[PDB]
């Protein structure tokens, strides 16, 4: 899974 | 303008002079006799400054 | 702290608010050295610059929201090594030759000394140069006659009343400067001639441009 | 004839050289040599008056050594009280060229000069609680290099013009003119008495002149350049002399000639200001690597440093008590060192 | 150099009333002001100060709260705005100028006052009441302070004071050591901690009068009780 | 693979931080530089070495272990940094624009007012400001799990119409307001250059042009994912979650190395650093 992306 | 300069270097030839010998000791005595009252050379105590 | 010693504090604090004030207000203002040569005519000069609405001497130009001061050091027997000094932060020297006194005994020679004596101090390195040829219709009257061929080496220009004397002259007086850091805003001023104070204006707006320029790492 | 006017002066030239090389028995250098020399003399600044927006070109001390006047550039004159670090007074000149200022020695008036070739003279202690000028000197034709104050009643004042002029401020008009000079006259310096002054000039020559009489007594010259500071020893017989060539010098009244010289290789730049200890053993020298030096007046052996400005330091000043050193540089802050 | 006073009059008791000082020949803007007002038969006693900018208001706890301090720079006026005046108010208010620098002397000249009629602390003492006086003779005035004046820079703060028969007081002498400007030499002044002594020699005219000692230390300004020299 | 990414990552990280606390040192260090574009200039440079020290391994590491094991307060805390160093180095390129087109479009007039007083006084309200404006970060920073062993630290913003409105006001003042500002101030300063060497004028409009050219394309992308991101959601973190939006943020701080080789180490400036 992990969507991951925390913006910049 | 040629007479002044003539004029002021007969008043400075006839000078009396004395020996660089007599100026140096006079000097050093100077030097010597007021040395303890010279807070640069001989500095104060912490007290004593008014800085 | 005593009762009378911080009154003195607040004196002193009194004191060091006005001194800020006056420092800013004497930091909105511009200051510029005008340096006439020899019988060069500057007293007229500042005559028609101050008409049309505009002991060391100071005259105020009240120019657009700018002031600036044309400090001129009228009478000095002091060979200007002593006290050339004091004008290390002006902005740009007003050097006014003459145009039509390269026949008097010669007096131009002595002109272009001066001003490379003047340019290459080493105080005016953050300062640009002005120059203002006063006197061009009298070299238009002057021009004949003259055949500046023999008072001037070169000249290989035609001996007649074309202005290549203008632009010779220019070019003389151009090239004794250290190359490629200062730039020279000549200009050909006659005795009746409004656009002195204009040119005056340009040259030191682009002077503080070109300041800006290299200070705010934009080249 | 002409000719008999270059013939005697260069028969009195020859001869007053071989008199003053006569009296030359020992160098000071060598009836100094059994002396301890001071060895090394740290000093720090105990102080920084920060008033000034621009350079700093004069200063003076008051007789109380509390008080201290300063003239910069910004057309200001500021009475700093040294002891708090505080302002007394701040008054705003006519013409913002002032390259000289004084304070008077009974602590009423203080005087400042520059290129407008006028002296003013401002009057501190009266009622009204302002600072106005009390006289403006104007009969010189050159920029007023130097300015010491003699009576509250009397001032000298030296010039561009080649010119040294008494005034009596009361009428305003000069008494006496010395004019013996042939360049210009840059400082200025008056006896622990007052009944003499020296003088340097641009052609590399001190002239020593008699108040009272108005003529040159007698002329020193052994630099090779212009004379930009002088000072008077102590004792009255002695005075010293910085100039362009980096080499301050110590002549003698009575031997009518120069003692020593205090000249280091490291040290190329002028010399822009120099002062006495109270006991004439040190020798303060401002210089334009914006660091002043301490020279040994008997043994001319450099003994310290003070390293604290960022441009060169245009003025120096030594008190009366001898209890400290102020300087003043081209970075608008003069320090106090002690 | 001249003060001149404005209002007073009867005012009814807990009405409200203005003082207006018009202060001319001098840079009133650089130079702090004190009212110091004057009962009818008793000495005098500090009541506002007010520095040079407005940025220091001082006021005594007698009139602290009721009382209001105030100047105008351009017009070159003081203002005190009094409001619910007491029956211990009835008193003949001062205004005085003092400037503070290294080597000032404040509290130098005092003006002409008003009249009014409304229908811890140093406490200085001068036990001398009245001293009989010869002219020719020298004379001498006794002051006590509660604690010592001298402070830590050496500047021992008393003042003093003469007021003629029908006049306002002058400074004589301030920090207890310096004669002021327009003073006869033959005055002087000279003391140890909390006891200062004045010395008049070869006493001369128009110096019939009476004499107060003054405190400058934490502002409750204190003067004395005063000493008359009566022939 | 991923070979090539962590090796750009280390190589932006290194060059970053050296070249950002090289330019501290020497800017702080110096005495002498002290112009009104150079603080400026240090306060990107801080904000710069912020953003790399902050934002870079705690946006790779998490993205290589699948896991962010570093808690709550951590999360909290990088989250904060990385919404005010963003900020405060966008709203000092624009302070930087504005101070140029004041100095060099109208030299005299701005004059009287553009001293180092006023370049902290703006330095400071850019920085309070941005720390004002970035606290909706770490409030709404909570660390939920979604299954065994990730913890997927990201941000619950409160509901809808949040999302969006925080999304289109940080687009808006961010990139299109500095863009347009910048773009618009450098194109004024290149007229004024053109009305009157030849040379050096067309160098300085290159470089213009590259700054400008670079900063939109670097900051186009990472505001562009958010707004199809805080719109749709899933759509969004289907298409690019593991792979891509690694690279666009390799593109966003790709801006720490630019700045300081476009702006400091240019210019000749680094004689004083090797003199240093």
């Amino acid at each position: 899974d992990y969507m991951g992306w925390m913006d910049f | 303008q040629a007479r002044k300069l003539v004029e002021q270097l007969k008043m400075e030839a006839n000078i009396d002079r004395i020996k660089v010998s007599k100026a140096a000791a006079d000097l050093m005595a100077y030097c010597e006799a007021h040395a303890k009252e010279d807070p640069l050379l001989t500095p104060v105590p912490a007290s004593e400054n008014p800085f | 702290l005593s009762a009378e010693d911080k009154a003195a504090v607040e004196r002193s604090k009194m004191i060091d608010r006005n001194l800020r004030e006056d420092g800013e207000k004497a930091r909105r203002e511009l200051k510029l050295l005008l340096l006439g040569t020899g019988e060069s005519g500057k007293s007229t000069f500042i005559k028609q610059m101050r008409i049309i609405h505009g002991g060391i001497i100071e005259y105020p130009f009240d120019l657009q929201s700018v002031i600036f001061r044309m400090v001129d050091v009228g009478g000095q027997r002091s060979e200007r090594r002593k006290w050339i000094h004091c004008f290390e932060n002006v902005t740009s020297i007003m050097f006014l030759v003459a145009l039509s006194e390269y026949d008097q005994v010669n007096r131009m020679e002595e002109s272009k000394a001066l001003f490379r004596t003047i340019i290459t101090y080493p105080w005016f390195q953050n300062s640009s140069v002005i120059l203002f040829l006063n006197k061009k219709d009298l070299l238009e009257e002057k021009i004949m006659y003259s055949h500046l061929v023999d008072y001037f080496p070169e000249y290989d220009g035609p001996q007649r009343d074309a202005q290549a004397a203008r632009e010779f002259i220019l070019k003389m007086f151009v090239d004794l400067n250290p190359d490629s850091d200062k730039i020279i805003y000549s200009h050909f001023t006659c005795a009746t001639d409004t656009e002195n104070i204009r040119f005056v204006f340009a040259a030191v707006k682009d002077t503080i441009l070109q300041l800006n320029l290299k200070e705010y790492n934009l080249v | 004839e002409l000719d008999q006017l270059r013939q005697e002066a260069e028969q009195l030239k020859n001869q007053i050289r071989d008199a003053r090389k006569a009296c030359a028995d020992a160098t000071l250098s060598q009836i100094t040599n059994n002396i301890d020399p001071v060895g090394r003399i740290q000093m720090r600044t105990r102080r920084t008056l920060r008033g000034h927006l621009a350079k700093i070109y004069a200063m003076h001390w008051g007789t109380d050594s509390r008080l201290l006047v300063s003239a910069s550039q910004d057309g200001k004159l500021i009475i700093w009280d040294s002891y708090t670090t505080n302002k007394v007074h701040a008054i705003p000149l006519r013409s913002s060229w002032v390259m000289t200022c004084a304070y008077a020695p009974s602590g009423n008036y203080v005087a400042c000069g520059g290129l407008d070739n006028i002296c003013s003279i401002y009057n501190l202690k009266t009622r009204e609680g302002n600072v106005r000028v009390s006289r403006e000197l104007a009969g010189h034709t050159g920029y007023l290099s130097c300015c010491r104050f003699l009576d509250d009643n009397q001032i000298v004042t030296s010039s561009g013009d080649t010119t040294c002029a008494l005034w009596d401020i009361e009428t305003g008009q000069q008494t006496t003119t010395f004019t013996g000079h042939t360049g210009d006259v840059m400082s200025l310096s008056l006896a622990p008495d007052t009944r003499l002054f020296v003088s340097g000039a641009c052609d590399a020559s001190a002239k020593l002149w008699d108040v009272r009489e108005g003529m040159c007594r007698q002329t020193f010259t052994g630099h090779e350049s212009d004379i930009n500071a002088i000072c008077f020893f102590p004792n009255g017989n002695a005075f010293a002399t910085g100039s362009d060539d980096a080499t301050c010098r110590l002549f003698d009244l009575r031997a009518d000639q120069e003692l020593m010289t205090y000249s280091h290789d490291n040290i190329i730049c002028g010399i822009t200001s120099v002062s006495f200890s109270k006991s004439g053993r040190l020798l303060l020298a401002g210089y334009d690597d914006f660091n002043c030096n301490v020279w040994d007046a008997l043994k001319a052996d450099r003994a310290g440093v003070l390293a604290g400005h960022d441009n060169r330091v245009s003025c120096l000043g030594v008190t009366d008590d001898g209890m400290a050193v102020a300087t003043g540089s081209w970075d608008s802050f003069l320090k106090i060192w002690n | 150099v001249q003060l001149v006073e404005s209002g007073g009059g009867l005012v009814q008791p807990g009405g409200s009333r203005k003082l207006s000082c018009s202060a001319s020949g001098f840079a009133f803007s650089s130079f702090g002001m004190h009212w110091v007002r004057q009962a009818p038969e008793k000495g005098l006693e500090w009541v506002a100060y007010i520095s040079s900018g407005s940025g220091t208001i001082y006021y005594a706890d007698t009139v602290k709260g009721r009382f209001t301090i105030s100047r105008d720079d351009p017009k070159n006026t003081l203002f005190l705005q009094m409001t619910s005046l007491r029956s211990e108010d009835t008193a003949m208010y001062y205004c005085v100028r003092s400037i503070y620098y290294y080597g000032s002397s404040p509290f130098d000249f005092w003006g002409q006052g008003t009249t009014l009629t409304v229908s811890s602390d140093i406490v200085m003492t001068q036990a001398t009441s009245s001293v009989p006086v010869t002219p020719g003779e020298s004379v001498s005035i006794s002051c006590r302070s509660s604690k010592s004046l001298l402070h830590s820079n050496g500047n021992t703060y008393l003042y003093w004071f003469l007021q003629r028969p029908g006049q306002s007081p002058q400074l004589l002498i301030y920090r207890m050591s310096n004669l002021a400007s327009g003073v006869p030499d033959r005055f002087s002044g000279s003391g140890s901690g909390t006891a200062f002594t004045l010395t008049i020699s070869r006493l001369e005219a128009e110096d019939v009068g009476v004499y107060y000692c003054m405190q400058h230390l934490e502002y409750p300004l204190t003067f004395g009780a005063g000493t008359k020299l009566e022939l | 693979e991923l070979a090539i990414r962590i090796t750009l990552y280390a190589v932006i990280f290194l060059m970053s931080v050296g070249g950002n606390m090289l330019i501290i040192v020497v800017l702080g260090l110096s005495r002498r530089l002290r112009t009104v574009t150079n603080a400026f200039l240090l306060s990107l440079a801080v904000s710069d070495l912020l953003l790399a020290v902050a934002c870079m391994p705690f946006t790779l590491l998490p993205n290589l272990m699948g896991t962010f094991i570093f808690g709550t307060v951590i999360c909290k805390a990088v989250s904060y940094l990385m919404g005010v160093s963003v900020s405060v180095s966008t709203l000092s390129l624009v302070a930087i624009a504005l101070e140029r087109y004041s100095a060099i479009c109208r030299p005299l007039q701005a004059r009287v007012w553009q001293t180092r007083s006023h370049a902290a006084r703006v330095i400071v309200a850019t920085w309070l400001l941005s720390g004002l404006l970035m606290v909706p970060y770490p409030v709404y920073t909570v660390v939920q799990p979604v299954g065994p062993r990730v913890l997927q630290c990201v941000h619950r913003w409160p509901s809808a119409r949040v999302r969006q409105t925080w999304s289109v006001l940080l687009l808006l003042l961010l990139f299109f307001i500095p863009g347009v500002v910048m773009a618009v101030a450098y194109g004024l300063i290149s007229r004024e250059l053109y009305l009157g060497k030849l040379l050096a004028k067309k160098r300085v409009v290159r470089m213009l042009l590259v700054i400008v050219v670079l900063f939109f394309l670097c900051w186009l992308p990472v505001y562009s994912a958010n707004t199809w991101r805080a719109f749709d959601g899933p759509g969004a973190h289907r298409a690019l979650s593991g792979a891509p939006i690694s690279f666009i943020h390799l593109l966003s701080y790709a801006s720490a190395c630019v700045n300081p080789l476009v702006y400091c180490f240019m210019h000749r400036r680094f004689r004083q650093a090797c003199l240093e």
